[PDB]
Parts: C-alpha cells; structure tokens; sequence
C-alpha cells in the first residue's frame, strides 16, 4: 500500500537527523564523478551515432 | 545516460556544428535516459540477518 513508505522516504529521514546540510556537500562529490562518466558516454555514443548515418 | 536529443538537421558541417555546440555548450539541458534493464540475480540473505528477521516473526506470537 502507499501508506508504506519507499527506501528514498526512510533514506531522507536518516540523511536528515544524521546530517541535514552535509547531503549537499555528498551530492557534489558524488556529481563530479557520475557526470564525468556519463558524459564520456554520451559522446561516445554521439560519436558512434554520427558514425553510423555517415555508413548509412 | 544523459539523453541524446534528436539529430536536428542531416549534414555534417553546419548541423552536427551546431548539435555539439549544443548538446555539448556549458550551457544545455542533460535529461537523463536509464539503460535497459541488466538481470539481477536475488543476493543471498546472511544467516546473521535471518536470525534477526526470524527473532521479529517469532514476536508475532
């Protein structure tokens, strides 16, 4: 039932009473490296898209 | 993955230009697309963490 609350609700009670302010600072070191990755990703599958229409 | 939007306009020289300039300018909208779904198999369950399940389930009665 919806009445049952999802992990990220328990999660953010948690990230809450443990450290209201510092979740921010934890998402911007976590950000710099997940971006990075899914921006080398994201061209080389542009890359390989341009590619593929200059085979076509 | 960060989404990839539509080829705006076939050509190489003017188009795709400008389709870095903008999907690649500091400034742009990365949305976000998920991958197809990889086949997780279940993670087997500690014993320590059944004789904590099974200590509630015997609190039932």
């Amino acid at each position: 039932l919806s009445s049952i609350p999802t992990a990220l609700t328990r999660w953010t009670e948690e990230c809450k009473v443990l450290d209201a302010e510092s979740m921010h600072d934890c998402v911007s070191v976590v950000k710099v490296s997940i971006v990075n990755h899914l921006e080398f990703l994201r061209d080389e599958e542009l890359e390989e898209r341009r590619e593929k229409r200059r085979k076509q | 993955r960060i989404a990839l939007p539509a080829p705006r306009g076939s050509g190489t020289a003017s188009d795709d230009e400008f389709e870095n300039l903008r999907i690649k300018g500091p400034n742009a909208v990365q949305l976000v697309k998920t991958t197809p779904l990889k086949p997780s198999p279940l993670p087997v369950i500690p014993d320590t963490i059944k004789e904590v399940i099974y200590d509630m389930l015997n609190a039932l009665a």
